[PDB]
This record gives C-alpha cells, structure tokens and sequence, in this order.
C-alpha cells in the first residue's frame, strides 16, 4: 500500500559511457557556481575559475574525483559559502539542475578562499603509470594537507548529472 | 560560452526584438507633433485658452521605447482657476478644451481615463495618452498631476538626456534590456512589479558609480547584483536638482528618489513582497547569465539567455 | 591554496562487499527508523524490521540507488523524512553512529511512507540474476511517481562499511 | 541488538555497579539510627533542648542510593528562638547543639560546612550531613529546609517526601527504584563528562514518578529509560509537572521559571527553579545521544558494538 518505488520506465539509459563531452558539462556548472560565489564574495578570481574547471574535466573524465569542495574556510573549518561536489552514479530520471542559488550577504571575513580535492577509489586504485596518462593536461597540481571540519551544516540543493554519473551538491549553511 | 552568446549577440537582439524601430518611434513623434502643432496655432489664436503646452513624456521621449508600444505619452499643461481639481473632473475639462482646439476629430475620438485623456485615430497609428498637469506658474514647467505631485517633464527628460551623454546608445540600449527582462517576468510571475522609472533611476545610479555599460551582460549583471546584493534598502538619491539634504527621514522600506521631487519617493508603494519578488527574479537572471557565460554548447547557452529574455532569443 | 586528502589517509586497499557489510548499514537505519517511531508514531517496530530485512537484500546485491523513508502531507515529503542514498567509500571513511532526528515537528495531517529507487546496476541486470538477487524480499514494491519535498534537504550522516557508504539526508522544514 | 545485551543484562549491570549494596546500606542505617536514638534520649532527658527530632532524608531513606553514595543524609528539626536568623550563625548554633547532645563525640569531628552540618565517625563509617529544617511544631514535620543548592528556606515536609516515594515504589515494587538508580547514575557520567550538567536527583525522581503515574511501563529497563530521554528531549523540560498527591492542580500559582516541577508538598515551591537554559540545553542534548545509543543497542548486529552503544549511557563499568 505505503510502499512503492520508482517507475520502471521513468528511469534513463542505465548503459552510458562517460566521456570528456559529459565530463565538461558538469564541470561548466561547476565553474558557473563560482562565479556566482566570486559576484557576492570577492573570489575565486576568473582566471581561478577557469583553471579549476579544466581541473575538473581532466579528473571527471579519469573517473578519479570522489568529491571536491571550494569557499570559504576559517582555521580548518568551512563556512558559508562552500560548495561541495560528490562524484557519483545517475539514479532514477537523473536530475540535471541549472547552475546557480548562491546565497549572498554571509560574513566571511576572517576566512581565506580554499578548495579541497578528495580521490575516489579508481585513482587510488590505478597504477602510476596510469595516472600519469590520464592526468598529464593537470593546470595544477595538489598537496596533501589535512582534511577540513565544516562550521555549519550541509544543504543538498543540486544535482548535475551526464553520461550516467551525478555530481551532489551540499552548500554549507550557518547555525541561525 | 562568449563564443556562442556574447556582447554583440545581445545587442543585435536588442535591435531585432526589443527596440522600438526608428521608423515607427519616427511615425509616433510626428503624430505628437501634429497635435502640438495644432494646440500652438489654436493656443496664438485664442491666448487665454487653458491648454498651454503639449510635451512628449514617456519612454518615447526618453529614446527608452520598447517593440511593444502601444500608445504616445504627452502632458498637457492646464491652467487656470476653471479647470478642476477632481481627476474626473479634469480629465472631463481637458477632453473639452482638447476638443475645442481639434475641430477636424469627431468628439468620440477623445476619450477619458481613469488617470488620463486618450486621443485616438481608427485605423491609422498608435493612441495619444495624454496626463494632465496643474501648472501655476513654476520655473521649469513644474506642475502638479488624490494629492498633487509635483513634477517637470522637460526636467525628467534632462536627467535621461545626461545619462545618454554620460554613455551614448548603452545606457538607453541597457535600460530597455533590463525593461524587456523585466516584462517578461510580469507575464511569467504573479506578484512581480517593477515600475519602468525604477528601473531607469537604478541604472541611472550605477552608471553615475561608474559601471561599464559597453558590454551588456556584465552591465545586467550589474543590474541583477546590485538588486540581490542591496536587496533593494540602498536609498537612490541624485543631486541633479538639489542636495541631498532635502529628503529629510522616510519610513519606506525602498527609497528611490524622484530626481526632480524630493519629496516623491517612486519606490514609496512597494512592500517587501514585492521586493522579494524583484530579488527573486534578479538572481534567477544572474544564475541564468553566468551559466550562459561557462555553458559549453550553443543550444545550453540559448536556453540560459531565454531564461533572461523569452522564446524570441534565439542567439 | 590548493590541497587534497592523505594518502595515509584513505581506506584500506581491498574491500569486498558483503551482507555483514550490509547488516551493518541496515542496522543503523533501522535505529534512524525507531527514533522516528519515537518521536512521531512511525513505523512501527513490526515494520521497522522489515525494512531493515529489505535493505539487507538490496545492499547485499548492490541493487540499492537510494531510498525515502518518512512523513507525507499533501503529495510531498515534509519532516521528518530520512534518505538514504549509496554510493561508495570516500577517503578515510565517515562511519556515524546512527540517530539525530528532530522531534516537535508537524505532522498533523501526515502519513507515513517510503519509497526506492534503484541502481544502475540492477537495471543492467538481467531478470534471472534480478530474481536470485530479490529472492529473501519480505515485500515487494509497486511503481508510483517520484514524491516532492516541502522544506530543504540537510546532508546528516554518513554511514560506511566493505568499501560502500550511505549518505543521509533529512528533510527540513523551511525557517 | 536485544540477543547480546537485553532488560536481564541490565539488570544484572545495576547490581553489579549501581547499587548500593545492602550491607553497606544496613551500616549506614544504624550509623543515622544510632545519633537519632541519641538525640531521642538527649531530647527525653533535655525537653527544652533545640533539636527535636533527626530523620534520615536522601536517597538512602528513600531507597534510591547508589554504590558512590559518598555521605549519609539526615535532616534536624530545630525550635526555639536562640538560632540565629544567617546562615552562618546557624549552622554554627547547630554544631554547637550537636555537640551537646553527642559530649562523646570528639568536638573536631562536627564541621560545619556551606549549608549543613557534618559529623565524622573515625572507624569505617561515611560521615553524616545534617541539613538544617526550622521547625515550628507544624503537622507531618512542616517546616523551613534550607535548600542544598543556595541556602534558600524551603517550606516543606521530608516525611510528606519520603511518602511520596514510597507510593511510587508500591505502584511498582524494584522497578521504579531500579529505573531512578539508572537514571541518578547516568546522569552522574554525564556530570563528569559534560560541562554545563546538572541533574537535581530529586527532580529525576519526581520526572520519573510523573512518567509512573502516566502509565509508562517501568518493568523493562531500556524502554523506561527510553521514555525518560524521550520524554526529556520532546518537551525540552518546558512542561510543567505538578502533582495532586497532597493539593489539587488549583493551588498552582503562575510561575516564569524555566523549567516547573513543583514540590508534590509546597504547591509555590519549584525544585527546578533554578535550572537554567544552558542547564536545560545539556540535559536535552545528553538524553538525546542516551536514546539514540539504547536504539543503536536495540539493532547493533554484533555484541562489541551493542556494548560500545551502551557504554555511552552507563560508561566503561558497562561491559555486557
Ligand atoms: N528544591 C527542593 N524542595 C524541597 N525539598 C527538597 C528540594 N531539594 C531536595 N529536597 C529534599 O531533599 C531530599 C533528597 O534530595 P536528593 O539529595 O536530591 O535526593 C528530597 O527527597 C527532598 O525531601
Ligand atoms: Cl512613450
Ligand atoms: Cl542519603
Ligand atoms: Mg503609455
Ligand atoms: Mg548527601
């Protein structure tokens, strides 16, 4: 009675390859966030910007990003505004938001700009050799550094998706 | 991305669905003219007859006319003791004295409003909306339109005419832009208002501030990040007319000062429900832009500036 | 300015999925489901072990997307309303204990529900391997449309075992 | 889950490490006996001695004590006009009274303290504190008690209290004793491990007792306690508890305290009144990670982890 489940024929082509065409897709709505954080908050700078989305095709495309999060972090803390972005497999209709729903007017003066890359299981399965093929066109490069904590919690508010694979969004929210 | 909507897009759109064509703003202007011609030759024969000027007031004298014009705005300065001080009856004395000073129209073709007289012409052009003002005398053809408000057009149409100086064809071209977008989201959105002198003395402010209007979507965005950011609680106050001193305390929760009426706030009848709508909508359009701007397809980037300016963009 | 997790700092090398694995995870759920009960009447411990005994089967096969378990009023989801959605194991791993639901919210004229969403992998399977995998179901399920949410959805917890995660969301309502 | 730790272990647990064992218990009795049949005898001898009467008041007298009580609870009546009105002067009169009616003791070992009054024994024996009560010659031994907490005068009746009790434990003979000994005993951890924690015993008796009279099932301890944490977390202590056992509900006058529970004696006397939000914001966050722990126990598949979730209620004397 109380118990159902998504309709069969509601759900998308569970077969689908990805490919560097589905990996700039997302990684455009990406880049199209932080230039709505960069209106309301000062950064990441255009050029920050567009350097990090050629990261994130690179890493899309490998299938090597399990999840990655830009803004603001005070001490080793996120605050608002942080987006993160988890790397996973497309459910159901496969939701494919518009970018965007930055929220403006949030204090982040005593915070610095970061972002924070996570690896999924493929990279840290892959061979060198493989990681050196796949990651060559990099713009930068990461340092490891000790994982952040997060002064607030985590709204789900988007969902990009191509090519089979989703990309989640949490924004950081402030206690009110 | 720019390499697939850009600069020189918007501003061929612009030309091809939002402007209104020269030809027809040219067809509008000399129907003014003609009734202005004719209340000057009746005005010299007949020195105490009440209607002593007629002036081009709307979008249309400001050069910020849209595609969908669908009449002529003029004032018409009254004076004298025998014209009323009713709406009604002022409009009922100035349809009179309109048809005194027309004798080649019908009475029919002139017609009362609720805040103005309409003259009309079958078959042949746009409607003449005509808005009465109380004039007594006043330096710079102040006049009043239940208070009086006082207000001058040929002051009004100086404060554009300085922006359009300040930035020729962008400001105006802007402004339209912003106008249409804002059209769109009246017949997309139920409680959305947003009066076109708003949006003027807006744009009018960030281009005073020092915003670049050369490129059209940076300068919406401007547009867009100044209502979201503010949240429309930044008083809007020129100093074209007089110091801002003059305005003295409000209890408006949006103050946009009448450049010519310290004393009219335009924003006075909006409440926060309207705010949030107008907030609402800006950061949809900014969200839709900067998506345009990063979207890796032509037919993604179309989609994002239709989210701006509806099934007539097409890139 | 620019940094990712430790090396050190990831799982184990190997990890193959198992139903302890996923024993572990239902567990948890399960709780999340009773404290629910506690503070809003449902479901009930009878229907609680059922779930619990639903999500073990699904887990086990990997034929878990994501699955909705709460309150109802009009056609939307409102608070309390718990999603679970799988994905795999992340860096040094998030194994939370379950719990954390708020009490005192509405749910006057609300009804309680539950609804799933498969994986990929259980639409690229084939019907027999599907029938081997859902043999032990204690129900079964019927298709219906995809329920809004009234409120906003907060990321909560997390909870991780044999290399997969469930990640928790819970919808809140809007202040 | 309920095959690796159920009620039985619980139950065992509170035997274990809860408890006050009863041969202790039976010391500390004849050790408060022994100074109030000496009182007796004294005041028999002395009619117009101060002290008229010495009653044990705490959770020993009321068969709620725990294994760490640390001292005996006894509360002396004390007429006449020669005490003093402070505090100071007070307790001091008292030990003075004390002193003459026990010349045995050595005068050291009667140490006046903040609010009582503290008698040592030398051999194996927890000192008593003596918490002083004005009296008046007032019906069910009514008088003024001087609050533990801040030194206030307290009208009320130990008697009445001890009564009061008593008919809970009758309504549920072990098991509402139990599940307050559970309750004083987790709080005890939290203490110790939170920092803005407090927890009136007496207050978790009368929720407790509330929870009783509303019906709820005291005979399975992880569902009792479960409906006290609940209880705690969904009204956030913002119900106010009254009791009719010796006043009806129309005797309450409004009050603005926080928190409300109203003495079952003294309808104006609130025995949470100085309870604050941060009090009352640590209380609610502890009974809600104590309920989520028991509900993780109730599935937890195996029994390491089934005892890890209970060790966040009762702590690492819990071991299944
Ligand atoms: N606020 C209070 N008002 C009246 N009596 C109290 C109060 N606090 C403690 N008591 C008395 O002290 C006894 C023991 O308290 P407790 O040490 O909390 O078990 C109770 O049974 C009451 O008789
Ligand atoms: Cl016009
Ligand atoms: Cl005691
Ligand atoms: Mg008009
Ligand atoms: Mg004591």
């Amino acid at each position: 009675s109380h118990h159902h489940h998504h309709h069969e024929n509601l759900y998308f082509q569970s077969n689908a390859t990805f490919s560097v065409t589905h990996a700039r897709h997302m990684a455009a709505k990406v880049a199209t966030d932080l230039r709505r954080m960069q209106r309301f908050y000062g950064y990441p700078s255009d050029a920050d910007i567009e350097a990090y989305e050629e990261e994130l095709v690179v890493f899309l495309k490998a299938g090597y990003l399990g999840e990655v999060s830009y803004g603001f972090q005070k001490n080793n803390n996120w605050i608002e505004p942080t987006l993160r972005y988890t790397a996973g497999d497309l459910l159901g209709s496969g939701t494919d938001d518009d970018p965007g729903k930055i929220r403006p007017g949030k204090d982040v003066s005593g915070a610095s700009f970061y972002s924070f890359m996570t690896y999924s299981s493929k990279y840290l399965n892959a061979t060198q050799s493989e990681k050196d093929t796949a990651l060559k066109d990099l713009p930068f490069k990461r340092v490891g550094a000790q994982s952040p904590g997060i002064n607030g919690y985590l709204e789900n508010d988007k969902t990009y998706s191509a090519g089979g694979r989703s990309l989640t969004r949490t924004s950081v929210r402030n206690f009110v | 991305s720019t390499e697939h909507v850009d600069h020189k897009t918007i501003a061929r759109f612009a030309e091809d669905k939002v402007n209104l064509p020269k030809v027809k703003a040219d067809d509008f202007r000399e129907q003014a003219k003609r009734l202005q011609n004719k209340l000057e030759g009746y005005l010299s024969d007949h020195p105490d007859f009440s209607l002593k000027r007629m002036i081009p007031s709307g979008s249309l004298a400001k050069g910020t006319a849209l595609r969908s014009l669908n009449d002529i705005d003029v004032a018409v300065y009254i004076s004298g003791s025998d014209a009323p001080q009713d709406l009604r009856g002022l409009l009922d004395y100035l349809a009179d004295r309109l048809r005194k000073a027309f004798p080649n129209f019908s009475p029919d073709q002139v017609k009362p409003q609720t805040y103005s007289v309409t003259v009309s012409f079958r078959g042949s052009g746009l409607d003449v909306d005509i808005v009465p003002v109380l004039y007594s005398g006043l330096p710079d053809w102040r006049g009043h339109l239940g208070s009086f408000l006082e207000t001058s057009i040929p002051l009004h149409l100086d404060f554009i005419k300085a922006r359009k100086r300040a930035a020729p064809k962008h400001f105006a071209q802007v402004v339209r832009l912003a106008k249409y977008w804002a059209r769109l989201m009246k017949q997309e959105r139920p409680n959305f208002r947003f009066k076109s002198f708003m949006i003027e003395l807006i744009l009018a402010k960030l281009l005073d501030n020092g915003v670049d209007f050369s490129n059209y979507p940076e300068a919406l965005q401007a547009f867009f990040s100044y209502l979201v950011s503010t949240e429309l609680r930044e008083r809007i106050v020129f100093e074209d007319n007089y110091p801002a001193s003059k305005i003295g305390t409000l209890s408006d929760l949006v103050q946009i000062i009448d450049p010519v009426n310290p004393v009219n706030n335009v924003a006075r009848l909006y409440t926060q429900s309207n705010v949030d709508a107008i907030i609402d909508a800006a950061m949809d359009a900014g969200d839709a832009i900067d998506a345009a701007f990063y979207a890796p397809t032509k037919q993604l980037t179309v989609t994002y500036w239709q989210k701006v300016f509806g099934s007539s963009f097409q890139g």
